């Protein structure tokens, strides 16, 4: 009912085996030049993908700047509400980044300041002037 | 099997229901109720037990009732009809037996048997021993035909069959106890051992014969599961099956090496865009990285715009930090797969050169077994007598296998030399016309009510014919005779003063350096108590071999076996004898083969007699006058001696029922 293991053999393969006296000799080479044709189109990708690996060295070290652990405060000083206005007009609704610029504030307390202070620092005009951009 | 239902088994007929041989002689008692078929079968069981239990002296019906007990001796016509069934047929007393009633005083019928091969003597002894005068006419100057043995000195080694393949069901059981015969055990173990000289590692001879076997069951899969039986309106042979089953493998292991590195490839530019996100990321790191240096720059205090440009570019620079190193993960995780994958490849080759070698080797083995190129075999059919093959060990002949012809042919009236030329049959009798073979001067012309052929397949293939019938033979039987295959098989005797080999090995291979001459000497065989080894020739190159004469054949193997063995433990053999069967002109060629284009069906064609026609017209339909028989018209076993024997009690059942009557079928 199904041939031996390790054996393999399929009505669609053993026509094509068979159209003629090389169509046998035919299937075979038509692999045999597609697995030539792969082969070297690895060893290129992998000789562009040496050159990127390249330009990437010593990575991005030199460029990291060290994280400052700071308490997350209650009280919102009169700097932190201007640095916050001007998060809004750079990073719209991003309240991560906009925690992040500020440094003690955490999420929440933005979400609660885009509503205490709608009214008095136009929040609303503001993120208006960021969708459009 | 053991019992009275063990003598079934060992005559090759069901212990629990009855032959279509026994219903067309019995058809009272098949169409009859259950109970009557379960007594005659236990008849039939327990006289064929008796006669196997001692075959030796003849078993009457009387010494078989007084051995019958009740119920089953209460019916003594059905004991009487079945004795006389099997005694007609030869199932039992055939071969060389004691005889309790001595023979009619006066003959009945007058038969002709040409040739005095087994099948020929079997069937000679039946008809004498059933009242006919029979006379054998053989064109050798010994019996036995393709049962050749050589004999000089001590040396002897069958030319022609050599084996007797199992006693479980085999008719030569019967003869090895009436005539004695040294059977020997073949141990199967065989080294093989490649042109440079030297044995096949373990690894090997067990991947090669696996793969060989798998080749064969996967052509089995091609035959009876996709119906690949035609190929541009020609049929299928077995060398072609497997050439394609090969080629499919061949084709498996390359679409394997393609979907495996197209698996890198599509994991190696994976990598590709994602090293290209990580150039734009850190010259994106490189610039704000700058940017944040001049902004921190601006000394404080300073106004909260330039301290918002502080803690922006501060934000934006560890997020665009944070992004590279998430695919610096990733670009690892890419990376050890590709070494993975790269690691695991899969099979370079389906079969490597010395692969395919080996696998030639079992390849000639095979076409030695079949006696012909696999590329004749048919593709369905070939192996259709398998399900027949006896039980138990493979045996050889340690006095040669010439001794139980000779011993068939005691008491029998043989012309010897006498060369079958012409055969002639009508509606009131035969006459057979030979030559004397030393001189073809001598005419000698034979009358007979009956003619038994048994002529080789391939002296009937003959053309122009070596033998003429007259009437011709109706296209019925001669386009059986070119459909079948006669094939060929050679033997080298080898004949040393000394044992220079493993003596408990049997028999061991060589392995052809090439295709074409894979059955060139692939095998060696140790079996006589003597120093003599059998080197043999199959396949293609059985043929080739016989225009190369015996000193360059005998040169080819001792050059075999100085690489196999050492130059200097090989001395020049004492005798050496080279058979040419394909030359024989009483033979041409070795045996039979189930052919492309031909089935088991030609077997029997083969071997329905001839019926001429009327010698006055409107005059009734004559009995039959030319009966075949011979290893080529049984086609449950053919190609052998047992199949041979077999055939012969077959027809000298025939011609009696035709001749003497049948008075069992009442």
């Amino acid at each position: 009912r199904k041939p031996p293991k390790g054996m393999f053999l399929s009505q669609e393969d053993v026509e094509a085996v068979s159209a003629n006296a090389t169509a046998a000799t035919t299937v075979l080479r038509q692999l045999d030049m597609e697995l030539v044709s792969v082969k070297r189109q690895i060893q290129n990708i992998k000789q562009t993908n040496s050159a990127l690996k390249e330009k990437l060295d010593g990575g991005i070290e030199p460029y990291r700047l060290p994280e400052v652990i700071q308490k997350c405060n209650a009280r919102w000083t009169t700097e932190e509400q201007l640095l916050a206005v001007q998060a809004i007009r750079k990073y719209g609704r991003d309240f991560q980044a906009i925690s992040d610029v500020i440094g003690n504030k955490s999420v929440v307390q933005v979400k609660n300041f885009f509503v205490n202070y709608r009214r008095r620092f136009n929040i609303d005009e503001v993120l208006q002037e960021w969708e459009a951009e | 099997p053991s019992g009275v239902e063990g003598a079934a088994f060992q005559s090759r007929l069901p212990h629990d229901r009855m032959t279509s041989q026994e219903a067309a002689c019995f058809p009272d008692i098949i169409s009859g109720p259950q109970q009557t078929q379960k007594v005659f079968l236990f008849i039939r069981n327990r006289t064929l037990q008796l006669w196997l239990d001692n075959p030796k002296i003849q078993l009457t019906f009387e010494a078989t009732l007084q051995q019958l007990e009740a119920p089953y001796n209460s019916d003594t016509v059905l004991v009487h009809r079945v004795h006389s069934y099997l005694e007609r047929h030869g199932l039992i007393n055939f071969g060389i037996y004691k005889r309790i009633k001595p023979l009619p005083t006066k003959k009945t019928g007058k038969v002709i048997i040409i040739g005095s091969g087994v099948s020929g003597l079997a069937a000679a002894r039946q008809l004498q021993s059933f009242g006919m005068d029979v006379t054998l006419l053989e064109a050798r100057d010994r019996v036995g035909g393709r049962v050749a043995t050589f004999r000089k000195g001590n040396y002897v080694a069958d030319l022609g069959a050599m084996v007797v393949t199992g006693l479980g069901g085999n008719p030569m059981a019967v003869v090895s106890k009436q005539v004695n015969m040294e059977l020997a055990k073949i141990k199967q173990k065989c080294p093989l051992y490649e042109a440079n000289g030297q044995a096949v590692p373990k690894e090997k001879d067990e991947m090669v014969e696996q793969e060989f076997n798998r080749l064969l069951e996967a052509t089995s899969y091609l035959s009876h599961q996709l119906d690949f039986n035609v190929l541009n309106n020609k049929p299928v042979s077995l060398g072609q099956a497997l050439e394609v089953v090969i080629q499919l493998q061949e084709k498996h292991v390359k679409d394997e090496q393609i979907e495996h590195w197209k698996k890198i490839v599509k994991t190696q530019e994976e990598l590709k865009e994602l090293l290209n996100k990580m150039v734009n990321l850190k010259e994106k790191i490189k610039e704000l990285h700058q940017q944040y240096k001049e902004a921190s720059e601006v000394k404080p205090p300073r106004d909260i715009t330039a301290e918002f440009l502080v803690k922006s570019k501060h934000r934006d620079l560890t997020a665009l930090c944070k992004e590279y190193d998430e695919l610096a993960e990733t670009q690892g995780k890419l990376e050890e797969k590709l070494q993975e994958l790269e690691a695991n490849p899969p099979s370079d080759v389906y079969l490597s050169s010395r692969d395919r070698q080996i696998l030639d080797w079992h390849f000639a083995n095979l076409e030695f077994a079949n006696a012909t190129p696999l590329s004749t075999l048919s593709l369905k059919h070939w192996d259709q007598d398998d399900d027949f093959e006896f039980t138990g060990s493979h045996l050889t002949v340690r006095n040669g296998y010439s001794c139980v012809p000779v011993a068939l042919a005691e008491g029998l009236d043989i012309k010897l030399n006498t060369a079958v030329r012409q055969v002639r049959y009508t509606a009131s009798g035969c006459e057979v016309i030979a030559v004397n073979t030393r001189s073809t001067s001598q005419t000698f012309i034979y009358k007979c009510d009956a003619v038994l052929c048994t002529l080789p397949l391939g002296v009937l293939k003959q053309q122009p014919p070596a033998v003429q019938f007259v009437p011709p033979l109706p296209e019925w039987k001669t386009s059986a005779v070119q459909r079948m295959g006669f094939g060929n098989l050679n033997k080298v005797v080898l004949c040393f003063d000394r044992v220079f080999w493993d003596p408990s090995v049997n028999l061991f291979g060589h392995v052809g350096s090439t295709t074409a001459s894979r059955g060139e000497l692939f095998l060696f065989w140790n079996l006589y108590k003597a120093p003599i080894l059998l080197a043999l020739v199959a396949g293609e190159a059985a043929g080739i071999m016989e225009n190369i004469s015996d000193d360059v054949i005998v040169g080819r193997c001792l050059a075999i076996l100085k690489g196999i063995f050492g130059s200097s433990a090989v001395p020049q053999p004492k005798e050496t004898v080279v058979s040419r069967w394909r030359a024989d002109p009483w033979a041409r060629g070795s045996y039979s083969y189930v052919a492309a284009g031909s089935s088991g069906n030609d077997y029997d064609l083969m071997a329905q007699p001839i019926t001429p026609g009327p010698s006055i017209p409107g005059a009734p339909q004559p009995i039959p006058r030319l009966f075949f028989a011979g290893e080529h018209t049984i086609r449950n076993y053919p190609a052998t001696v047992h199949g041979a024997l077999l055939s012969g009690l077959r027809e000298a059942g025939r011609i009696a029922d035709q001749f003497l009557g049948a008075m069992y079928t009442l």
